[PDB]
RNA sequence: GAGCUAGCCCUGGCCAGGGUGAAGCUGGGGUGAGACCCAGUGGAGGCCCGAACCGGUGGGGGAUGCAAACCCCUCGGAUGA
RNA sequence: GAAUGCCGGCAUGAGUAACGAUAAAGAGGGUGAGAAUCCCUCUCGCCGUAAGCCCAAGGGUUCCUACGCAAUGGUCGUCAGCGUAGGGUUAGGCGGGACCUAAGGUGAAGCCGAAAGGCGUAGCCGAAGGGCAGCCGGUUAAUAUUCCGGCCCUUCCCGCAGGUGCGAUGGGGGGACGCUCUAGGCUAGGGGGACCGGAGCCAUGGACGAGCCCGGCCAGAAGCGCAGGGUGGGAGGUAGGCAAAUCCGCCUCCCAACAAGCUCUGCGUGGUGGGGAAGCCCGGGUGACAACCCCCCGAAGCCAGGGAGCCAAGAAAAGCCUCUAAGCACAACCUGCGGGAACCCGUACCGCAAACCGACACAGGUGGGCGGGUGCAAGAGCACUCAGGCGCGCGGGAGAACCCUCGCCAAGGAACUCUGCAAGUUGGCCCCGUAACUUCGGGAGAAGGGGUGCUCCCUGGGGUGAUGAGCCCCGGGGAGCCGCAGUGAACAGGCUCUGGCGACUGUUUACCAAAAACACAGCUCUCUGCGAACUCGUAAGAGGAGGUAUAGGGAGCGACGCUUGCCCGGUGCCGGAAGGUCAAGGGGAGGGGUGCAAGCCCCGAACCGAAGCCCCGGUGAACGGCGGCCGUAACUAUAACGGUCCUAAGGUAGCGAAAUUCCUUGUCGGGUAAGUUCCGACCUGCACGAAAAGCGUAACGACCGGAGCGCUGUCUCGGCGAGGGACCCGGUGAAAUUGAACUGGCCGUGAAGAUGCGGCCUACCCGUGGCAGGACGAAAAGACCCCGUGGAGCUUUACUGCAGCC
RNA sequence: CGAUGUCGGCUCGUCGCAUCCUGGGGCUGAAGAAGGUCCCAAGGGUUGGGCUGUUCGCCCAUUAAAGCGGCACGCGAGCUG
RNA sequence: UGGGAGAGGGUGGUGGAAUUCCCGGAGUAGCGGUGAAAUGCGCAGAUACCGGGAGGAACGCCGAUGGCGAAGGCAGCCACCUGGUCCACCCGUGACGCUGAGGCGCGAAAGCGUGGGGAGCAAACCGGAUUAGAUACCCGGGUAGUCCACGCCCUAAACG
RNA sequence: CCGAGGGUAGGGCCCGUGACUGGGGCGAAGUCGUAACAAGGUAGCUGUACCGGAAGGUGCGGCUGGAU
């Protein structure tokens, strides 16, 4: 049947993208957290 | 004169449709339409605030002239009478001798070709708008301003009307379509006659899909839900109300009055409604 | 977190073929005029049969599966909520 | 040494299940250390509204080539979507951007919020919508509307010429729109040709033929032709389109008006440029100076912004045109012509899938276009086939039980069983014919029956052309022929009678319930006068609604028909300016503390003082409720009638052993040989009953009862046969489970059901195919039950708060 | 209770005997035939259907007879539901 | 041809009396009702009185033993539309007549459907009396209906 | 070919019969009331409507075949 992951490059960037995260107090804590943890990627990769 | 159908489907049995006999023009005035943003009952938060709305036919909004004191003394010809999906009444296209064009809601008996005019000097004839104080007592009237220069608020639905009962100082007394007796200021405008398309109320929708066309999504009974949803939810099998009949939000819904206690317009309501 | 699912909003798309034959219109009849009857025309409908498409009724299989819901047969809707 | 402990390693089950669609393979020749599995050829089979082809998304080098085979590939591998390396994606016109707006998002103004932030007009952003200029062929191992060739075109800059009051984010026009049905004319696509071009072919009995086989086109500027779309012209007045306006709007006049004219698309032709088969020979080369012609069918596509009808009444903005404003009229715009200029990103490959989403090269899921031919009434259905693509990444044998999927069956024909569950039967089309009842539509495909192939002959009408021939679409009559059988294969209703429930089409528990549940048109009550009520929000602001009582919210009931009775004492709601009670506040009789005193400080009675409650009324389609005991008629029985107690009032009409009846398989009748079910009745209704509606109702139902006909492997009662497995051999090789095991029966015993204790009996060691009685077999720390001063959802006249409202 | 699946049916049996039939008997209020009752006897046999989920029971048509009980109300790693 | 009388019919207007209700004033201990009473209403200010307002229905005197119509039936007043009928004249047609199975139309009240309207009245219904009872008569209430529009029903002691 | 008739299927009329059910006629001396005949003690009758153990009552309109 139809499963749950239905990839969509625009959807992905508009929802979890860097700019979405910066626009919001909770989103900025996410970036602040993932930098402090030392994540190699702050934000999902999506080819645009 | 509502139109019937022969029973060639289950729903055609009872369905009735409007005669559309007064309509003389079947596409709207391009300079007077603008798109009607369908809401679905959702507010600026995105939340449903009015249940069971959505999914009806697309519509354009016809801009209606609810002031008419815009153009005191300038006659106009009744150019056509058209269908308006945003209201129950029909609308009339007016060609002012100005060159300006406007829609008003069409009173009963208004004829294509006649002239209407607005102002304190206007004849007491169907279609003419006057300040309330200048209309003789007894005259049946529609599209009545509630406050001066604020716009026609009362008696706009198909077939409705208000009647002038008397005068008292700066105020005339109207019998509204609800049978309420209220004082309305005399400088308020109103249009002689009753709204047309009085047969509107005898339309038998006929089937569920006909309600879907008007943007009415199915209404589910509280008794059909669960306690998390409604005061009437739950019970094994069917169940009487089991409490004073209530709304989804708990308030009682069989008699509980809800007009605000200390509202300033109470000094102007003379007598509450009827039947 | 509404890329699953539920509802709504905006903008596009899709629905083989066949069957039934409403209103109206025309002609004829009828009548004081009518209602109305007959024929033709017409092509209405949460109309009928049936693919795509959307479903998931009964049974059988499958049950460390091909599959964390599938497969075969059969069955519902298919211009409409 | 134990924690169903944790991490790791390795066992057992076991050479066991399995190796992922039953579309299918065989052989020859290559290559190579090695070949069922790679390459080539021939034969065979499978898809063909796809299992072929083209877009979009998603994926991200998987593309092409050389070299490889450790791992990946369910076997093998020399092969590969794998490893290494090198190569490969070319645009003014295709798509997106330098253009426009949609929902929505954002947001100078402004508004609101402890903070974070929430709103918000313009504006901005935002597309698969609007707008906008490229077609055909060739070429590469791999890109091509991109390179090349031919023929076309767009914008920007500059110049020349001609023309004009030029000029805009401003005004206007236009853009600009639904659904169903649909006209004319075309094109796509297709069928045929005794005509045209072609390498050839004559077989095995015949055929050298009006034979067979292959092919008979594509693109094209101007011009022209056909078919369509769009569009009135002039004058005068003018107060409207938030300045102006010669534009637009409104009024009057004349003229043109089934036209014309102007303009714009489609199609045809068109200089020109291309293409070009079978077969043979080695993707090529030939064929070939290839030929490129006629007839027919014909779109859902095109002309298009076409026409008609209908009601539910069907985006915006830019480009474009027109009007003017400042301004400027050495400018500027418009038209024609010339030269110049023309950027950024994508482009490989897969794309119904082995490259996307499903942990897998996973029988699942994935939007758009093309989708040939013949026959079957039609069609995208079905059968077979074209182009094209495949045989599904373990095989070889054997021919047991048993399982799956499939075929047939004597006589019987539902006797099966909870149930005809399942499987038969019926099955398309044409004609005849068709009942109760009905809301007059229907019920209806009711039921039931006849026909169906082929040949010859005569013949009607419609399309094309010309009226004819030919082609074509529907028929009509007559006479024959063959078989068991003519919708000869494939696809394609079993029917009737009678109940319950629900009017109906719809909706639902994604993944055990599709229903009688939900919804539904319709009915009623109730709230709401507009800054509505109501809803979301602290608010601002929204929705309601750019609506206004024929409207909007809430509730119940549920098409339609006939109806919906009595009770207002309790709860609710509504009304009530009196009275009672009533908080803060006012009032201050009278007290108290302290000070020498003035004073300062504290307590405080009467009395005035809201909503609410009390109290007085109303109200049922508001919550709800609608009796008991005893007697009585000239046979008996029964009780129309009476007595008395109680209530706020004692259940009406209609219906009833019911989706409700406990006693119950009530009693009687029907149907059956026989009927705890069914249907019809009766009424002592344990415990129906009138909008949690009552009683009916044509039509409808994958709902749930009961019966009959048809027909059957359901059954008596099984038999045989097919294939896929099971079995044997080669390759690859799991799993749950497992204290260890050298693991028999009986009768006893034991914590009460013993392989393991006692007594007796029986028993050589080890496997393979099978069956399921035991190992209180496995799985899941019982989902029932209880316990825990464990948890959570839900309720209310439980407690206590809070929002909200007064 | 860190799980002993729970009615009936179907299939497959096996056992007890307090015996339904068949075999052998005694008594009889046993004339015969047919019964009644008790004793011995478990070798074999003990039908098909209508109703109901039913066990049981009632009924139809037969029969020599249409037995009663146990085996975890025998038997769901055998099926049904 | 010339005239006449008439509640003949349909439509649109519109006038005054009265009842009810609401508002304002004045005023107080009862009102109402019957055979008699009670229920009911009234110090939360009723009845009775005045002024104001809303609304529905029916039209007093004239009015009669009257008039009109085919019957059912028709009554304030005004206008419009329209039928029947009678008299005068003796002008026109030239028996063109009578009746009339079927057919068609009209048809009091009640009743029905869909909207409206609703003052008074009032089936049902509730209460108070009466009574052996009183599902009646009498009293207090009271819903359909009575009214309007359109569509039905088609009955009658539709009788002279 | 037609054809007695037989068979299959579906209709129409009539007759008999049926649990139960509707009212009707009749029947020396049953139970309840007293509706009508007198102004029958509420004049009666009437079409219709609703209601009630029953005759009946009531509403609306009509008749005199009503008394004083
Ligand atoms: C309760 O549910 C426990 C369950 C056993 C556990 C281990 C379990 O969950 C087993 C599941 C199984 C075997 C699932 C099978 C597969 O189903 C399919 O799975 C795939 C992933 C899914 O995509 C679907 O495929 C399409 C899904 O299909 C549904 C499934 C196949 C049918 O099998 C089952 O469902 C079997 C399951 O019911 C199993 C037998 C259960 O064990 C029994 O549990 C019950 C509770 C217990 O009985 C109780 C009944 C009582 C309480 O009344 C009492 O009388 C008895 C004594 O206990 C029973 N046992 C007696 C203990 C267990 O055997
Ligand atoms: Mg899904
Ligand atoms: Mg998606
Ligand atoms: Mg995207
Ligand atoms: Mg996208
Ligand atoms: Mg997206
Ligand atoms: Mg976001
Ligand atoms: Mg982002
Ligand atoms: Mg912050
Ligand atoms: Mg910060
Ligand atoms: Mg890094
Ligand atoms: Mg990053
Ligand atoms: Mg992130
Ligand atoms: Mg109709
Ligand atoms: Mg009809
Ligand atoms: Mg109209
Ligand atoms: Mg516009
Ligand atoms: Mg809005
Ligand atoms: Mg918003
Ligand atoms: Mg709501
Ligand atoms: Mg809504
Ligand atoms: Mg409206
Ligand atoms: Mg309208
Ligand atoms: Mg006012
Ligand atoms: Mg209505
Ligand atoms: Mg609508
Ligand atoms: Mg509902
Ligand atoms: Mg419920
Ligand atoms: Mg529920
Ligand atoms: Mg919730
Ligand atoms: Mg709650
Ligand atoms: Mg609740
Ligand atoms: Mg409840
Ligand atoms: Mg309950
Ligand atoms: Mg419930
Ligand atoms: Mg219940
Ligand atoms: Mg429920
Ligand atoms: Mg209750
Ligand atoms: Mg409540
Ligand atoms: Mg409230
Ligand atoms: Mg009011
Ligand atoms: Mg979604
Ligand atoms: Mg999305
Ligand atoms: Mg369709
Ligand atoms: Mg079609
Ligand atoms: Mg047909
Ligand atoms: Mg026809
Ligand atoms: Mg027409
Ligand atoms: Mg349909
Ligand atoms: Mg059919
Ligand atoms: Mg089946
Ligand atoms: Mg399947
Ligand atoms: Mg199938
Ligand atoms: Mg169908
Ligand atoms: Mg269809
Ligand atoms: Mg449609
Ligand atoms: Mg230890
Ligand atoms: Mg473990
Ligand atoms: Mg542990
Ligand atoms: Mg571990
Ligand atoms: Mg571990
Ligand atoms: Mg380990
Ligand atoms: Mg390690
Ligand atoms: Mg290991
Ligand atoms: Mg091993
Ligand atoms: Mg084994
Ligand atoms: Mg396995
Ligand atoms: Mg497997
Ligand atoms: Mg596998
Ligand atoms: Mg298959
Ligand atoms: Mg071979
Ligand atoms: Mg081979
Ligand atoms: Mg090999
Ligand atoms: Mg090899
Ligand atoms: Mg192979
Ligand atoms: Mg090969
Ligand atoms: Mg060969
Ligand atoms: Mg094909
Ligand atoms: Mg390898
Ligand atoms: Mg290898
Ligand atoms: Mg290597
Ligand atoms: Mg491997
Ligand atoms: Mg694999
Ligand atoms: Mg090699
Ligand atoms: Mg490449
Ligand atoms: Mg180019
Ligand atoms: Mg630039
Ligand atoms: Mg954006
Ligand atoms: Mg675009
Ligand atoms: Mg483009
Ligand atoms: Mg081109
Ligand atoms: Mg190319
Ligand atoms: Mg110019
Ligand atoms: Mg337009
Ligand atoms: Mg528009
Ligand atoms: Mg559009
Ligand atoms: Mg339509
Ligand atoms: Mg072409
Ligand atoms: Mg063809
Ligand atoms: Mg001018
Ligand atoms: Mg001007
Ligand atoms: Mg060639
Ligand atoms: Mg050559
Ligand atoms: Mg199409
Ligand atoms: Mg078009
Ligand atoms: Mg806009
Ligand atoms: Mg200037
Ligand atoms: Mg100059
Ligand atoms: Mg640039
Ligand atoms: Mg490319
Ligand atoms: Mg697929
Ligand atoms: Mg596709
Ligand atoms: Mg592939
Ligand atoms: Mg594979
Ligand atoms: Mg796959
Ligand atoms: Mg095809
Ligand atoms: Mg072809
Ligand atoms: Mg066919
Ligand atoms: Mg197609
Ligand atoms: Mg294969
Ligand atoms: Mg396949
Ligand atoms: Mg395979
Ligand atoms: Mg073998
Ligand atoms: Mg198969
Ligand atoms: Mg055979
Ligand atoms: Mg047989
Ligand atoms: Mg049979
Ligand atoms: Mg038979
Ligand atoms: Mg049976
Ligand atoms: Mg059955
Ligand atoms: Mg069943
Ligand atoms: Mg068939
Ligand atoms: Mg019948
Ligand atoms: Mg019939
Ligand atoms: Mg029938
Ligand atoms: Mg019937
Ligand atoms: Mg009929
Ligand atoms: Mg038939
Ligand atoms: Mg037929
Ligand atoms: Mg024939
Ligand atoms: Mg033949
Ligand atoms: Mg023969
Ligand atoms: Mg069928
Ligand atoms: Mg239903
Ligand atoms: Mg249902
Ligand atoms: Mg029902
Ligand atoms: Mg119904
Ligand atoms: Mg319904
Ligand atoms: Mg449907
Ligand atoms: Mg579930
Ligand atoms: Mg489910
Ligand atoms: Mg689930
Ligand atoms: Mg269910
Ligand atoms: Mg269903
Ligand atoms: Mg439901
Ligand atoms: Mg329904
Ligand atoms: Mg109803
Ligand atoms: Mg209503
Ligand atoms: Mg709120
Ligand atoms: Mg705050
Ligand atoms: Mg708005
Ligand atoms: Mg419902
Ligand atoms: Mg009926
Ligand atoms: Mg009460
Ligand atoms: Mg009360
Ligand atoms: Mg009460
Ligand atoms: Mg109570
Ligand atoms: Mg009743
Ligand atoms: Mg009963
Ligand atoms: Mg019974
Ligand atoms: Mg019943
Ligand atoms: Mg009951
Ligand atoms: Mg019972
Ligand atoms: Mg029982
Ligand atoms: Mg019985
Ligand atoms: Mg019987
Ligand atoms: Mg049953
Ligand atoms: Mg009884
Ligand atoms: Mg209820
Ligand atoms: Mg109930
Ligand atoms: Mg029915
Ligand atoms: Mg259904
Ligand atoms: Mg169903
Ligand atoms: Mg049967
Ligand atoms: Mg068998
Ligand atoms: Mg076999
Ligand atoms: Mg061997
Ligand atoms: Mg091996
Ligand atoms: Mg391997
Ligand atoms: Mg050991
Ligand atoms: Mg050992
Ligand atoms: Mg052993
Ligand atoms: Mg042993
Ligand atoms: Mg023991
Ligand atoms: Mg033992
Ligand atoms: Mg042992
Ligand atoms: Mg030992
Ligand atoms: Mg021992
Ligand atoms: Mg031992
Ligand atoms: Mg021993
Ligand atoms: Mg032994
Ligand atoms: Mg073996
Ligand atoms: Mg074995
Ligand atoms: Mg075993
Ligand atoms: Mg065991
Ligand atoms: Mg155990
Ligand atoms: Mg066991
Ligand atoms: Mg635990
Ligand atoms: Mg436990
Ligand atoms: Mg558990
Ligand atoms: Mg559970
Ligand atoms: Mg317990
Ligand atoms: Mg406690
Ligand atoms: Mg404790
Ligand atoms: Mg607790
Ligand atoms: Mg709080
Ligand atoms: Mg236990
Ligand atoms: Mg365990
Ligand atoms: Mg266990
Ligand atoms: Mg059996
Ligand atoms: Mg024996
Ligand atoms: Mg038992
Ligand atoms: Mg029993
Ligand atoms: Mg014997
Ligand atoms: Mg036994
Ligand atoms: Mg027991
Ligand atoms: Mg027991
Ligand atoms: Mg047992
Ligand atoms: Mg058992
Ligand atoms: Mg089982
Ligand atoms: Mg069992
Ligand atoms: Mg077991
Ligand atoms: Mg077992
Ligand atoms: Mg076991
Ligand atoms: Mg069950
Ligand atoms: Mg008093
Ligand atoms: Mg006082
Ligand atoms: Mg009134
Ligand atoms: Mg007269
Ligand atoms: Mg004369
Ligand atoms: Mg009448
Ligand atoms: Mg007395
Ligand atoms: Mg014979
Ligand atoms: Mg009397
Ligand atoms: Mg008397
Ligand atoms: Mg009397
Ligand atoms: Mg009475």
């Amino acid at each position: 049947m139809k499963r749950t992951w239905q990839p969509n490059r625009r959807k992905r960037a508009k929802t979890h993208g860097f700019r979405a995260r910066m626009r919001t107090p909770g989103g900025r804590k996410v970036l602040k957290r993932r930098r402090q943890k030392g994540r190699w990627r702050l934000t999902p990769a999506v080819r645009k | 004169a509502v139109k019937k159908f022969k029973p060639y489907t289950p729903s055609r049995r009872f369905m009735t449709v409007a005669d559309f006999s007064e309509i003389t023009k079947t596409e709207p005035e391009k300079s007077l339409v603008k798109p009607l943003k369908k809401t679905g009952g959702r507010n600026n938060q995105g939340r449903i605030t009015v249940r069971f709305r959505g999914g009806g036919h697309k519509r354009l909004y016809r801009i209606i002239d609810f002031k008419r004191w815009d153009k005191v003394g300038i006659p106009a010809k009744v150019a056509a009478i058209e269908y308006d999906p945003n209201r129950s009444a029909r609308i009339a296209l007016l060609h002012y001798v100005d060159g300006e064009k406007r829609y008003i809601i069409a009173p009963d008996g208004l004829q294509v070709g006649q002239q209407v005019v607005a102002g304190p000097d206007a004849p007491i004839q169907v279609g003419n708008a006057l300040p309330l104080r200048f209309i003789p007592v007894g005259t049946v009237v529609h599209a009545v301003e509630l406050e001066p220069k604020k716009g026609a608020k009362l008696a706009r639905a198909a077939g409705t009307s208000a009647q002038i009962q008397g005068r008292e100082g700066d105020y005339v007394i109207l019998r509204l379509p609800s049978g309420e007796l209220r004082k309305v200021h005399g400088e308020c405008y109103a249009t002689v006659g009753a709204v047309g398309n009085a047969d509107h109320k005898n339309i038998v929708l006929g089937k569920a899909g006909r309600s879907r066309w008007l943007g009415r999504r199915p209404h589910v009974r509280g008794a059909a839900m669960n306690p998390v949803d409604h005061p009437h939810g739950g019970g094994e099998g069917r169940a009487p109300r089991g409490r004073p009949p209530a709304s989804p939000w708990g308030w009682q819904t069989k008699g509980l009055k809800t007009r605000k206690r200390r509202k300033p317009s109470s000094r102007f309501i003379i007598a509450r409604r009827k039947k």
